[PDB]
């Protein structure tokens, strides 16, 4: 939710 | 065990933070449930309103205690997050406004 997540 | 004055300062800045444009992801609790994942890269989580929770109860017993938890909302956000994104410019937005409001105000 709004996340740009590094991994995956 | 801070006095009336550093409650009151870092009340401020927390509410001063949570009033911030770039506020937005930090609010509340990331929901773990919904972010699976989170968990495994973040040994532990924090938010402001956790901070505003520990502060209110007296469980800063210091303003470093109290610095500590607000990086630590960062730190995790960096962490997590490619910076390249508006949740990470928000992070080090944020975190810059913090430090140079922490510096002004102690
Ligand atoms: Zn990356
Ligand atoms: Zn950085």
């Amino acid at each position: 939710g709004g996340k740009a997540p590094r991994k995956q | 065990s801070m006095d009336s004055k550093d409650l009151a300062l870092c009340s401020m800045i927390l509410t001063e933070m949570e009033t911030h444009e770039d506020a937005w992801p930090f609010l509340l609790p990331v929901n773990l449930k919904l972010v699976p994942g989170y968990k495994k890269v973040i040994k532990k989580p924090m938010d402001f309103s956790t901070i505003r929770e520990k502060l209110s109860s007296g469980q800063y017993p210091n303003l470093e205690t109290f610095a500590l938890d607000v990086r630590l909302v960062f730190d995790n956000c960096e962490t997590f997050n490619e910076d390249d994104s508006d949740i990470g410019r928000a992070g080090h937005n944020m975190r810059k406004y913090f430090e140079k409001k922490w510096t002004d105000t102690f």
